[PDB]
């Protein structure tokens, strides 16, 4: 009964299950390690059935729900033990949400047929304001300023949150109890996004002081700071490798960070409407890149404030493919509000034709790791699902889900079922306001809640 | 002190209303009502 | 925490070894002794501590590396 | 012909909003029509930015009059949602003013946009 | 013996140091940029003289001359990278139009003052020499450090600085300890 | 639009990828 014998037993049981499920076995065994090869190996875009998706909107009492993070246990092929923290949580799917109301809430999302079920929550307030007024003394257990982001540890043991109070509180998943507080130690070091390295305890935090901080949650320690962005680092995405990718908003640059190599690759759009119009013979100049998601260890996608969704490759500095005005144009302002004149024709002239029209922003953008399908979000009122080409040189619109109404601040996807037959559950946090600010005019019908859509595969 | 706050608040709105009147060829009362 | 990274690794079977450059990130710490670096390098490379030799460490101006 | 005139194209709008963000970081930006008005009275305004989608547009039409009397460049951008975001504040901004400073770190960038706005007028 | 190591002087004394106009110009420069002595001005003037003499010699050559193209492009690229020469003035003719103030505005002392981290050029010098300023991840304690275009937006307080998020210096914690006692 | 010969003149060893890669670890 040596440890070598125990692994052999578990490996033998695993093969027996694979025989029961079923060339096929050899192919399936390769797919167990396809993630180590950073390539797209999940081609299920054509098998998805968007039309028959079961939509549902769950209302929440929190105002301006800011981010959502989902935890899915995964079987470890090396040890054949599930990622669930305890035996009780075997095969339990969780989602964690944060809002500008300073509330962290965990939900149960195991049952795809049922709505999310609240389990526990933690709220902050004015009691947690530090008295010291020194940055290194900002070590209070709760939040006192807007929470902007949340991330669930891949081991199911910790959930970490951060926001405008310049702290990084790590909570226990079971009780939502704070176990460590890590100040960023900067006057303008507000945490804007968090990304865990897949199947690892390494965390990447993109802050407002133009820097990226990396932590080891198991050690509860900051490791390094990355420099190079010339404006706020708004979003950050990571995969199994140590190659996180970030976007810098107004500096209009995406950066890929090779952490072991201590180098970075800089990507820039460089589109100009005059040539775009000429080649055609409404095109909007990009102002800032707000969202990013890694399709692959070698590919990622970004969404800009002009509605452009671009596909990138590590080999090329410029985008390989772009989807302009992905979510359409904002409604034209009412002529009864543009001007105070009685004559309608005078008011119509103030609309200036179509010059005041501006595109929807890409507020959310999520790509399922190592697949060919990704989801975008805005406040248009629908979630659009896109499929990437087999050669990874383009993408097309797979479908839409119109249930969501409001600002899509964050998107997540969780799957269940056997290898052949997966049902995909899309969870999106919906707010009445943009996460970073209150600029967006109130959208008619927008509500604060959790948008849910269950998608099944047939063919 | 609460009386001063309203007077300042009403002054700001009066400044806005005077602009809609002055820079409109045929001013309406629609914005003054909501204001 | 202290981070240790190895780069420019050359397998040199002529001298029966692996040669590399070592980067140590030690924020809020003066520096890392050669002995403890040898212990951690032995751990990561799965070798005896007696088979690891480290030298020529220069702290960067400003500290921390 | 329309009241909000001249309206900057897409390319010039991004260049204008770039300067607005830099001036925000360097404490060289006055946000809001009321603060913009004071700068014109004091003659410390380098130029004025206005939002063409203001509801109603008339609440900021005193500014072009003050500018043309003072020979100060001004320009309209299509969105107040975008203007406020680049101003660094959490709310829409309908008007902003770049404060004059020949000892600023962004002096060359400011004059570049100012030259183009004069061409626009 | 071992081979010689090269060295050079970075400055030169002017032709007539005692001209009243020169003394007044040096007074204004040292005051506006917080310089310590006339040797810093001489150093910058020496560099600028070399650059402008090179540009003059290149302009004497025929257009499309290989040497002119190669060396003029190298010089223009260097001047644009260091921030002295604008992106819209990429010609040797504008290289001949440069002045000492263009180089003095690129010093880290001037940049630290202008970005608002210091209340004067002298406070900026004190902040730099006291290890409070970082360019990117690197603490720079040299006031004459020449800031590049890309480096401009990365000037900040260092992580180790009490103004950059670290603990207070000796004076603050000494005072706090005595107050607590 | 219409408008729109005889030339008289072993491989090297293929490059091998690095056998070893960098390793990283953090402690304390
Ligand atoms: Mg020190």
């Amino acid at each position: 009964e040596n440890p070598a014998d125990k692994r052999r037993r578990l490996a033998k049981q695993y093969l027996e299950n694979l025989k029961s499920e079923a060339d096929i076995i050899a192919s399936r065994l390769k797919e167990d390690v396809a993630e180590q090869q950073g390539r797209v190996f999940r081609y299920f875009g054509d098998k998805l059935l968007i039309s028959e998706a079961k939509q549902s909107f769950t209302r929440v009492g929190e105002n301006n729900l800011t981010c959502i993070s989902c935890f899915q246990p995964v079987l470890n092929k090396y040890t054949f033990e599930e990622s669930s923290n305890g035996d009780k949580n075997k095969g339990r799917l969780f989602a964690y949400t944060v809002s500008k109301d300073l509330q962290l809430t965990k939900y149960d999302i195991t049952d795809f047929s049922k709505r999310p079920k609240k389990l526990k929550y933690a709220k902050g307030g004015a009691k947690y304001i530090p008295t010291s007024k020194h940055e290194y003394e900002n070590t209070t257990e709760g939040h006192y300023d807007e929470i902007l982001t949340v991330a669930a540890s891949p081991d199911g043991k910790y959930v970490v949150t951060g926001g405008r109070d310049r702290k990084l509180i790590v909570w226990s998943t079971e009780s939502l109890s704070p176990v460590k507080v890590i100040p960023t130690k900067d006057r303008r070091g507000e945490v804007l996004s968090l990304a865990f390295r897949k199947n690892s305890d390494q965390l990447y935090a993109s802050c407002a002081d133009f820097k990226i901080r990396t932590y080891s949650i198991n050690q509860f320690s900051q490791l390094e700071i990355l420099y190079g962005h010339h404006d706020i680092v708004e979003d950050i995405s990571a995969l199994a490798m140590e190659r996180c990718v970030t976007v810098g908003a107004r500096d209009r640059t995406a950066m890929l960070w090779k952490i072991p190599d201590e180098t970075r690759l800089t990507f820039r759009g460089g589109d100009e409407p005059q040539k775009l119009l000429r080649r055609w013979m409404l095109f909007f100049c990009e102002g800032s890149i707000d969202v990013v998601s890694m399709v692959d260890d070698f590919h990622f996608i970004t969404g800009s404030d002009n509605g452009n969704i671009c596909l990138w490759s590590l080999a090329k500095k410029k985008p390989i493919f772009t989807e302009r005005i992905a979510h359409g144009i904002l409604p034209e302002p009412s002529f009864n509000d543009i001007s105070g004149e009685t004559d309608e024709e005078l008011r119509k002239r103030q609309l200036q034709g179509k010059k005041l029209l501006q595109p929807f922003w890409i507020t959310s953008l999520y790509a399922i790791p190592y697949s060919n399908v990704f989801i975008s979000g805005s406040w248009s009122g629908s979630l659009k699902v896109w499929k990437i080409s087999d050669n990874l040189r383009s993408f097309e619109l797979l479908g839409e889900l119109s249930g969501a109404k409001g600002v899509v601040t964050k998107i997540q996807v969780v799957e269940s079922g056997k290898h052949g037959k997966e049902k995909f559950r899309i969870l999106a946090s919906i707010a009445k306001e943009h996460r970073l600010g209150r600029w967006i005019a109130n959208v008619s019908g927008a509500r604060n809640g959790i948008y849910s859509a269950v998608i099944d595969q047939t063919g | 002190k609460n009386k001063g706050r309203i007077s300042r608040y009403l002054a700001n709105k009066c400044s806005m209303a005077s602009r809609i009147d002055n820079y409109s060829e045929e001013p309406s009362n629609v914005f003054g009502s909501v204001l | 925490a202290v981070t240790i990274r190895t780069r420019k690794v050359i397998s040199n079977p002529l001298l029966a070894r692996k040669q590399f450059v070592v980067d140590v990130l030690h924020p809020n710490r003066a520096n890392v002794s050669k002995d403890e670096l040898r212990e951690k390098l032995a751990e990561v490379y799965k070798a005896e501590k007696d088979a690891v030799s480290v030298f020529g460490f220069r702290t960067q101006f400003g500290g921390g590396k | 012909n329309p009241k909000a005139f001249p309206l900057a194209d897409a390319a010039l709008t991004q260049q204008i909003l770039d300067v607005v963000q830099q001036a925000a970081n360097l404490r060289q930006l006055k946000k809001g029509a009321n603060e913009a008005t004071k700068t014109l009275n004091r003659g410390i305004s380098e130029f004025i930015i206005m939002a063409a989608d203001c509801e109603p547009i008339e609440i900021l039409l005193h500014l072009p009059l003050l500018c043309e009397d003072k020979n100060v460049p001004y320009v309209f951008v299509p969105s107040r949602v975008a203007l406020g975001r680049a101003c660094g504040v959490s709310r829409p901004v309908i008007a902003a003013s770049i404060t004059t400073n020949d000892a600023s770190a962004i002096k060359t960038q400011i004059y570049a946009v100012k030259d183009k706005i004069e061409t626009l007028l | 013996p071992r081979a010689p190591r090269t060295y050079s002087k970075t400055y030169s004394t002017p032709k007539r140091p005692y001209e009243s106009s020169r003394l007044d110009a040096e007074l204004k420069l040292a005051g506006e940029f917080g310089l310590k002595n006339k040797k810093e001005i001489y150093r910058i003037s020496f560099q600028l003289s070399k650059i402008r003499r090179a540009a003059r010699d290149l302009l004497t050559r025929d257009e499309k001359d290989p040497k002119r193209l190669f060396e003029g492009n190298a010089l223009i690229r260097r001047l644009v990278r260091v921030g002295v020469l604008s992106e819209d003035k990429k010609k040797l003719d504008y290289v001949l139009a440069l002045k000492v103030e263009d180089f003095l505005e690129r010093r880290l002392q001037t940049q630290v003052y202008k970005l608002g981290l210091a209340k004067s050029v002298h406070h900026a010098r004190v902040l730099i020499t006291q290890r409070h300023i970082a360019v990117g991840k690197q603490i720079v304690n040299i006031p004459s450090f020449m800031v590049r275009l890309d480096s401009e937006k990365h000037i900040d307080f260092a992580p180790t600085s009490p103004f950059g998020g670290a603990r207070p210096g000796r004076v603050a914690r000494r005072n706090a300890a005595r107050k607590a006692e | 639009n219409i408008l729109s010969r005889f030339d008289p003149s072993p491989r090297a060893a293929k490059k091998r990828r690095p056998a070893a890669k960098g390793k990283n670890l953090s402690f304390k």
